[PDB]
């Protein structure tokens, strides 16, 4: 996997790829990596593919019984939380997750999480995460301003995740792209890097190790 | 089990 | 089935009493009168023994006065053996703190964990409440010189000076009216004597009918002693403020 | 374990041992609970057939449960210490888990419902109290006040009392309180909840305590001067 | 099936008195004569072997019992409930104190032990108080020698000299007149004896007379030597014979 | 005394009996389902005019397509609403799907008998549990203490059932639209009130859907109030 | 070391069409070499138009499809008789899967249907509990053989249309019950050439708004 | 976690037009020690099931045990115990099955390999196998051991597939049983001569053959062979 | 009268008033029926209403493909039992690959009943059922009763005026028990018992419950539209 999530001037961008591998054997390119809480959170999977899809799905159905026993909905520090203090309870037992909790709130403003299966949970304005998640790193921060637009913002994120899928040989399939702001998150679509690649090394004329 |  | 025999302990009257609260302090007021006075530089209990008979052996004996701690004790009216169960959970309560905050456990902490011992007998477990007041004497540096009471129902209260057990009524009118703030605590002896002497059902007080402690700075700088009186002692202190 | 159904129906569908429990808020010193503008003001009897009390050392009748939340009761004293407890562990917990802490309401909730549980639980009676809960939920300028009683039933008061006699100082504050006009102020808040104290009260010298809640964490209790003051300026605008 | 008396059968009448520790405390009236007398160097302890039917070896039966190599304890009351208490009693003493300390307990806390076990029996859940009172004799190194009285209330006293049961109040008056703090231990054994005539109907001899003491260390009654710190029991349960010696000198 | 699982000689619990007894002493609770959504309107009777009305909570959502209204002693009704959520939310959880109205009052009403010597006595609360869900449609049910639930066009519970139940009788019919509903809970509610039905002493409430479950607010009621008025001084 | 897990190879394979599905899966049950038996189905019906096959370790395959039969049975009796929809099985197979996380079924599980607007359905999980929707998948000992054959004669992947320089893809389009029943067959004959647990006998149960329908071939023995 | 300490061999059989055959040998080895002779490893249940057992003996033991008492508990409050609701094969091997399964699910097996045969009361033949991880199966032919790998080839000769049992006839599939037994003897360490078969008849129920030989063995070739390789004499 | 306060006390002529006051809320319940050939069994039950908003209580539950029953009395307590019946039922499949006999049904609900009979603190069930199912030995109906007595009949019928079906049935006996493969006159001749016990009513389409198993029928359950057939 290769998933990322940054906070910026206009909101939180959210992309990850697709691909599922047991070994070497690619066993899926269509995974939904990212999962839709609620219309103001997402949660983000990297790890073990039941584990991930399980605990955020089971996530979810928390979050829902705290706005209906507190009249209001859950604060991205205490959904985070929720499923950083449940894998916490599972320490040692061989759960393998690195979620992302990404969300807004009134209370909170755009809000990102990182909690992973050792129970560890953080804070932060960029986090990447997954097998993948240096090379995202390696293009997201040598282009990353707070300022961006929210066009560059998502092409960036966009081109973090091409980046990895192609170096990566755990990482591919499609990204998957959100966009989060004081409104709630928006989808922007799954871009397959079958065309994606080709059409940025043409656009852009990045990719120059590759026979064009 | 497949990982991500 | 067995539903026919139980008394239901802990229960409302209509008035909303506990009645089996209501009957233990009953029971407590026919037990020998124990006074606690409190002084700017210590403290004193006194009370009165259940009517002895001269084959007692008076000098290793203990029916009033427990210690808890070396800064804590307690002056009891009531049944001594429910008084003993309490005492040793307290002095192993104390020992528990000491033992995870290497600092000796403030009174009130002390005597609040077994006034809440004693409110859960008349809430929940079908059990008679304990049949005990209790007077706690004792010194933390947060406080100082401090007195309670804890009764049956869990309830406690901190005094300048007060009485539990039998005659509290005429006891209490008594330290109220010679009772005041700047004593010292040899004068604390005397009006906690005198008071006795005067509503005991006894014909005369005299030393074999008697426990008494003081708890005193009166060791050696900054710290504080527990005495807990021989009958000598008292013997002595009766003549000292010629009561004999 | 001692498993009795100490609480249950009577053919009159009432059961005896919550309507019991109130009789024993009935029999407790009075609690009032006012809210101003912008602060909440609880104030309390205290019964005057005591003296060679010592003060310094003697439970409080307002036990704050966060720092921004404060709890007051009518009724049994050793019961309380068991609801505050509680009270004090859930504020904690909340903190931990929610990273916030407790709303007033929700800590009156929690509150609430272990009342509620200890009137169908076998082997334990219901708790012999009612309770004011007063505080500001975190970052929330609007000041909170809410009842609770044995069966479990909590609800929102402009102002409430509860305890002996509160039927009288009930009667005074639904005619002096203004749901349009709060009063506005501390020294106005403070005044009022003195004052329909002092229609059931006695002196008012050691026998009433006021303590003051403020928007963030603000709480402070009055000492007898301060109060005093109170007592003596509506003796002297009484005489008319 | 099961215990399902989880609440206290004993509790607070009105007036303040808990009926079945008092109703207990009429069944120890009702019960044989027992005493104690402590002497400078021991103590001594006595009841009336009254048997059931003169068929009954009252030899098998016996009414003061060693709970430690120092401590001896006899009764008023029911002797069932005696039995099993001196059972618990023996049992406490090795369970928490010999086994922690690797010595026997002092008097006053093995009677602690036992007052507390009592004192259970009269809150606890579905059951009755014990219908006895005790009386426990004992020595040890740093108290030395000692007598105790426990009731079924679970509450216990020390003594100079009692008696409890049927003519208690009697012999109680008697011994005041006989105690002083100077008794030898022998002058002790001497006025138990003629304290229990009083109150004895029938036969008054070494055969119905049970007769106990805490006294010198018996190294003869140890059963090895070699250890020379280790000195044998103060308690002797004297002979049938012993009795009856001290009763031609009466 | 006598055992709390005890039948009386005509073959009913003593115990279910008498909590139904407590449940007349409660508030008025009226519900009305159309096919276009069910209505859930309340009495909120307030003990004393010092007490905050929108802070009486007798009407409850259970999960975007199930609410609830409450009648009798109402504290008794918060563990009962809580395991509804739970079952309600649990259910989408295993299954991905919305939980049947039917299946979850079932599930609550499981709740009403494990009491004895679990806990000690029935709940002294009925409940009106209304929603949609796509087989049956809307629906509204009565939920006793004594386990046993049944569907309903409309109900009443509570002090004013009985009166409110009559003339529920004869107003409803299987085409009311939803704005005659909410009229009509109005109308029948204002009858059985000791005080003068308005905004702060009643609630109402519904589940379309749509738009799923909504508590209505004052200033929406208001109007339906005034609304209802002026239809009966017309004619 | 007493070792709870044994393989009995086979494989299946589940492709979905616009209003049908099919879920076929070999025959042949093997341990180590040798063959335990030429015929034993493992392919189930489940009722509400749900088939399921759960194939590697046939105990574990037999728990889990018994316990999602009786899922299904359990779902009728609390909720009214109500269908149990292919997304809500799924899901249920979740959890039944995921239950048993510390020491899961061995097994690669497939369920095919139609969803709740008649289109067909295919549902895959790995053996703790991972789902996701597709169109076609292969599972099982050849599932490496054939799931790339799917990839490329089901959703058309690495095909342009011709002349178009490689720049317009080969359109998406369902596939006919009659086409899918090729490729089904191909992909068997194929995996069975090449692989030593697969052969004997090929069960296809095909699922359409009239029910479950059954067809069955020969497969070599070698 | 366990280990197989006494052990018994092969356990074959096989469907024919009328019913199913089912052997096994008596013995019981304890490693490479012939330790025990007279042990029966099928069991009859009813009249209409036997049982062969193969693998850990005090399990297989423990096993007759637990169907003794089935036979027992089917028999309570049942006045069609030996009618309509006697306990067929198929009632006996699902038990098995659920059982075996349940152990090896609490990770301490019944370290056995079980077929059960008989014919069930509608008259068709049950033939079926479960060993200690639960797995179960069904074949016209069915062996554990070295009869998977040596009976099974020669009675799939006889019976290749469904079709195939019609054609066989009770004299057919008894003679290739009883054959498969002498091959199993020439080749298997831990086999012996002495054997029981069982044939389960949907008309002439179960017949019992104990103390069954392996007889007419070739042998005679051995005094040819002389050395391993250049040897003459 | 002295004797009633619980099931664990014998009165002195030797009844069981708790387990005789719980047989009285089935004579207060709804009636219904209970009768078989020697190919099918049929379950016809009277519904009842609270009033004429409210719908009417079903009395029939299914147990399994073979069996089911209908309830007379507390409704709550048949949901129990009856759920008892489905895990048993379905304990015998996954097991023994075998379909409960309709009369070890009857012997696991008599002991079920009867363990509450005889300890403290529980209740006897309030609730009779009539049990119907097709099994390897053919159609049959049992009829339950929370007293634990369980009883196998050609016909019966339990709850308020029940008398009435249940001399109906006893004089029909010859006719009906001889309805072979006619799923239709069997429940013809059930639903004419069941109106021998009406009383200023009578069965209209939404009042009247009917269920049927047997040969080659799994038991279903009618209702609504599905029984106009009938009335
Ligand atoms: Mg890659
Ligand atoms: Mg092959």
């Amino acid at each position: 996997t290769t998933t990322l999530a940054f906070r910026f001037q206009g909101g939180i961008i959210v992309a990850v790829d697709s691909r599922a591998t047991a070994g070497n054997w690619v066993a899926s390119q269509t995974v939904k990596k990212v999962i839709e809480i609620n219309p103001f959170l997402l949660g983000t999977m990297a790890g073990g593919a039941a584990d991930c899809q399980f605990w955020e799905t089971w996530l979810g159905s928390q979050c829902r019984l705290h706005e209906l026993r507190e009249k209001e909905r859950i604060s991205v520090a205490a959904a985070s939380k929720i499923l950083s203090n449940l894998v916490y309870q599972y320490k040692g037992a061989g759960l393998s997750m690195g979620t992302m909790i990404c969300g807004y709130t009134r209370k909170e403003g755009p809000t990102i999480y990182y909690v992973d299966s050792d129970g560890t949970r953080l804070k932060g304005d960029i986090f990447c995460v997954g097998s993948g998640q240096t090379f995202a790193y390696g293009v997201l921060d040598s282009n990353y301003k707070w300022d961006l637009s929210v066009e560059d913002a998502l092409y960036l994120g966009k081109r973090s995740i091409l980046a990895a899928a192609h170096r990566d040989a755990y990482s591919g399939g499609s990204v998957n792209l959100y966009h989060v702001t004081e409104d709630g998150w928006i989808y922007h679509g799954n871009h397959d890097v079958g065309e994606l690649f080709w059409k940025v090394k043409e656009e852009e004329g990045s990719f120059n190790n590759v026979i064009g | 089990a497949p990982a991500x | 089935g067995s539903r026919r025999y139980d008394s239901r302990t802990t229960i409302f009257s209509p008035e909303g009493r506990l009645y089996q609260v209501e009957y233990a302090l009953e029971s407590i007021s026919h037990a020998g009168t124990a006074i606690g006075i409190m002084a700017s530089d210590g403290i004193v209990l006194a009370a009165e023994r259940k009517v002895t008979s001269t084959l007692l052996e008076q000098d290793t004996s203990t029916e009033k006065l427990y210690k808890l701690n070396d800064k804590i004790a307690v002056a009891v009216a009531g049944l001594t053996a429910d008084a003993e169960i309490l005492i040793n959970t307290a002095r192993i309560h104390a020992q528990n703190y000491l033992k995870t905050y290497n600092e000796d456990i403030p009174v009130e902490i002390l005597v609040r964990r077994l006034s809440d011992i004693k409110q859960g007998y008349t809430q929940h477990g079908g059990l008679r409440p304990f049949g005990v007041s209790f007077i706690y004497a004792g010194y933390d540096d947060r406080y100082g010189y401090q007195l309670y009471t804890s009764n049956p129902s869990g309830n406690y209260t901190g005094w300048k000076a007060i009485s539990v057990g039998a005659n509290t009524s005429a006891a209490q009118t008594l330290l109220q009216m010679d009772y005041k703030d700047d004593m010292k605590v040899d004068d604390a002896i005397e009006l906690a004597l005198k008071t006795l002497s005067k509503t005991t059902d006894s014909s005369a007080l005299t030393y074999d009918r008697l426990e008494f402690a003081t708890i005193r700075k009166g060791a050696n700088d900054g710290e504080v002693y527990q005495k807990i009186f021989k009958p000598q002692e008292i013997k002595d202190i009766l003549v000292k403020t010629g009561i004999t | 374990g001692y498993d009795r159904a100490l609480s249950i129906f009577s053919p009159d569908g009432h059961i005896f041992q919550v309507e019991y429990a109130l009789e024993a808020v009935k029999r407790g010193t009075c609690a009032v609970g006012v809210k101003g503008k912008n602060c909440v003001v609880l104030g309390c009897e205290r019964r005057s057939t005591l003296k060679l009390q010592d003060t310094r050392i003697t439970p409080s009748k307002v036990s704050k449960i966060d720092s921004h939340v404060v709890l007051s009761f009518s009724g049994l004293n050793a019961d309380s210490r068991i609801l505050i407890e509680k009270a004090r562990v859930e504020a904690q917990s909340h903190r931990l888990t929610l990273e916030d802490p407790v709303t007033v309401e929700y800590l009156t909730r929690y509150v609430a419902g272990v009342q509620q549980r200890y009137t169908q639980s076998g082997g334990v009676r219901p708790f012999g109290v009612s309770t004011l809960i007063a505080g500001f939920d975190p970052r929330d300028d609007e000041p909170k006040l809410y009842q609770t009683e044995p069966s479990g039933i909590y609800s929102s008061w402009s102002a409430q009392t509860i305890g002996r006699n509160s039927k009288t100082v009930r009667e005074f504050l639904e005619k002096n309180y203004d749901r349009k006009e709060p009063p506005a102020t501390v020294e106005e808040c403070v005044k009022l909840t003195v004052r329909s104290l002092l229609e059931v009260v006695q002196t008012g010298a050691k026998n009433i305590e006021i303590t003051v809640v403020k928007p963030d964490s603000d709480i402070v209790a009055l000492s007898s001067e301060e109060i005093n003051q109170y007592v003596t300026q509506i003796e002297q605008e009484k005489q008319e | 099936m099961t215990d399902r008396y989880s609440f206290s059968l004993t509790t607070f009448s009105p007036s303040g008195k808990l009926g079945q520790i008092d109703y207990a405390l009429t069944a120890v009236k009702q019960g044989v004569t027992s005493l104690g007398i402590k002497a400078t160097n021991g103590v001594v302890i006595a009841t009336e072997k009254k048997s059931s039917s003169p068929l009954a070896m009252s030899e098998t039966l016996s009414k003061v019992s060693l709970l430690t190599p120092d401590i001896g304890a006899v009764y008023s009351g029911m002797g069932p409930d005696y039995r099993v208490l001196v059972d618990k009693s023996r049992k406490v003493a090795h369970t928490s104190y010999k086994r922690i300390y690797g010595e026997y307990p002092p008097t006053k806390l093995l009677v602690s032990e036992v007052a507390k076990i009592m004192q259970e029996a009269t809150q606890s859940g579905g059951v009755r108080p014990f219908g006895v009172s005790l009386l426990i004799a004992g020595h040890d190194e740093f108290n030395g020698f000692s007598l105790y009285q426990v009731d079924p209330s679970g509450s216990y006293f020390p003594w100079k000299a009692t008696a409890i049961g049927k003519g208690s109040v009697a012999a109680k008056t008697f011994l005041e007149k006989r105690w002083n703090d100077e008794l030898e231990l022998e002058d002790a054994i001497h006025i138990a004896l003629l304290t229990l005539k009083e109150s004895v109907e029938g036969e008054f001899n070494g055969d119905t007379i049970e007769l106990a003491i805490i006294g010198d260390e018996n190294p003869d009654l140890l059963g090895y030597t070699g250890i020379p710190t280790d000195k044998g029991p103060r308690f002797r349960k004297l002979t049938s014979q012993e009795i009856n010696d001290r009763l031609e000198a009466l | 005394d006598r055992g709390v699982s005890t039948f009386s000689p005509e073959g009913r619990l003593f115990q279910v009996e008498y909590s139904l007894e407590a449940i007349k002493l409660g508030s008025t609770a009226i519900g009305i389902a159309t096919k276009e959504g069910v209505v859930l309107g309340v009495e909120k009777r307030a003990t004393s005019p010092l007490l905050e009305s929108d802070s009486i909570e007798k009407i409850v959502e259970i999960d975007r397509h199930i609410g609830c209204a409450m009648s009798g002693l109402t504290a008794d009704a918060r563990s009962m609403i809580e395991h509804a959520r739970t079952a309600a939310v649990t259910h989408n959880l295993y299954y991905d799907e919305d939980i049947n109205v039917e299946s979850l009052t079932q599930s609550v009403c499981d709740l009403a008998l494990r009491f004895g010597e679990l806990m000690s006595r029935p709940f002294g609360v009925a409940l009106l549990i209304a929603g949609h869900d796509a087989d049956d449609g809307y629906q509204l049910f009565h939920a006793e203490p004594s386990g046993t639930f049944y569907r309903y066009n409309a109900k009443a519970i509570g002090s004013g059932s009985e009166g409110a139940q009559a003339e529920l009788l004869n107003e409803w019919h299987s085409s009311l639209t939803l704005k005659e509903a909410e009229l009509l809970v109005l109308k029948i509610l204002k009858q059985v009130m000791e005080e003068k039905l308005d905004e702060n002493n009643a609630q109402l409430s519904c589940i379309t859907k749509q738009d799923g479950f909504k508590i209505y607010d004052n200033e929406k009621t208001a109007e339906l109030i005034k609304e209802l008025k002026e239809k009966e001084a017309a004619e | 070391q007493f070792n709870p897990y044994g393989d009995n190879g086979g494989t299946i394979l589940g492709i979905a069409g616009e209003d049908f599905a099919v879920l076929a899966g070999d025959t042949r049950n093997i341990t180590d070499y040798s063959i335990n038996s030429r015929y034993e189905p493992k392919v189930f019906d489940c009722g509400d138009n749900i088939v399921m096959s759960a194939n590697g370790f046939a105990a574990d395959g037999d728990a889990l499809v018994k316990r999602f039969k009786n899922s299904v049975k359990w779902y009728h009796f609390d909720h009214n008789d109500k269908k149990l929809s292919i997304n809500s099985a799924a899901r249920n197979i979740q959890h039944l899967l995921y239950g048993k996380r510390f020491f899961p079924y061995y097994v690669h599980t497939i369920i095919a249907g139609l969803d709740e607007d008649g289109k067909g359905a295919v549902y895959s999980f790995d053996p703790v509990g991972s789902y996701e929707r597709e169109q076609c998948r292969a599972g099982g000992a050849a599932a490496s053989l054939i799931m790339p054959f799917l990839d490329n004669q089901v959703n058309f992947k690495n095909q342009y249309e011709p002349g178009t320089n490689g720049k317009v893809k080969k359109p998406l389009k369902y596939l006919s019950v009659e086409e899918v029943i090729k490729l089904v067959r191909d992909s068997f004959t194929s995996a069975t050439e090449r692989h030593i647990q697969v052969g004997d006998g090929l069960e296809i149960l095909i699922v359409t708004k009239d029910g479950v329908r059954k067809e069955f071939y020969e497969l070599k023995r070698d | 976690t366990q280990q197989p300490i006494v052990t018994g061999t092969s356990v074959i059989s096989m469907k024919y037009d009328n019913g199913v055959i089912i052997a096994a040998d008596n013995l019981g080895s304890y490693g490479s020690l012939l330790r025990f002779n007279g042990v029966e490893r099928l069991i009859p249940v009813g009249d209409n099931t036997v049982v062969g057992i193969s693998g850990d003996i005090s399990d297989m033991q423990h096993i007759e045990r637990l169907l003794k008492d089935l036979v027992t508990e089917n028999a309570y409050d049942n006045p069609l115990a030996d009618a309509e609701e006697a306990l067929e094969p198929s009632y006996i091997f699902e038990y098995l099955a659920t059982v075996m399964y349940q152990r090896r699910s609490k990770m301490n097996p019944l370290w056995n390999a079980i077929i059960v045969a008989g014919v069930q009361s509608n008259g068709d033949q049950f033939l079926r196998y479960v060993n200690l991880l639960g797995v179960t199966y069904s074949s016209p032919t069915l062996a554990t051991g070295f009869g998977a790998h040596m009976a099974n080839p020669l009675l799939r000769k006889v019976v290749d597939r469904e079709s195939d049992i019609p054609k066989t006839t009770v004299q057919v599939a008894e003679e290739a049983i009883v054959n498969a037994m002498r091959v199993l003897y020439y080749r298997d360490a831990r086999s012996s001569r002495n054997f029981s078969l069982a044939i389960i008849d949907k008309n002439t129920g179960l017949t019992f053959k104990k103390n069954l030989q392996v007889e007419n063995m070739k042998w005679d070739f051995a005094k040819d062979i002389k050395g391993y390789g250049t040897q003459k004499i | 009268n002295n004797y009633d306060g619980d099931t664990v006390t014998f009165s002195p002529t030797g009844r069981l008033f708790q387990v005789e006051y719980a047989l009285e809320a089935i004579k207060q319940g709804s009636v219904t029926v209970g009768l078989r050939s020697n190919t099918h069994a049929v379950l016809v039950a009277l519904k009842r209403n609270a009033d004429e908003l409210s719908s009417y209580q079903k009395k029939i539950i299914k147990c399994d493909e073979h069996m089911g029953l209908s309830l007379a009395g507390l409704a709550p307590d048949a949901r129990v039992l009856s759920n008892y019946l489905r895990q048993q039922c379905n304990y015998s499949s996954l097991v023994f690959n075998r379909k409960l006999a309709v009369e070890r049904a009857g012997h696991l609900l008599c002991d079920k009943a009867q363990k509450n009979t005889q300890s403290y603190g529980g209740r006897p069930y309030g609730v009779g059922l009539l049990i119907i199912g097709y099994d390897k030995s053919g159609a049959h109906l049992l009829e339950f009763q929370p007293s634990g007595n369980v009883t196998e009949l050609y016909g019966t019928a339990i709850g308020a005026r029940s008398q009435g079906a249940k001399t109906y049935l006893e004089r029909t006996l010859d006719t009906f028990i001889k309805i072979d493969g006619n799923p239709d006159e069997l429940i013809k001749a059930g639903v004419e018992a069941i109106s021998q016990s009406l009383r200023d009513e009578s069965l209209t389409v939404d009042n009247l419950s009917i269920a049927i198993v047997g040969k080659d029928t799994p038991f279903t359950i009618y209702d609504g539209e599905a029984v106009a057939k009938y009335i």
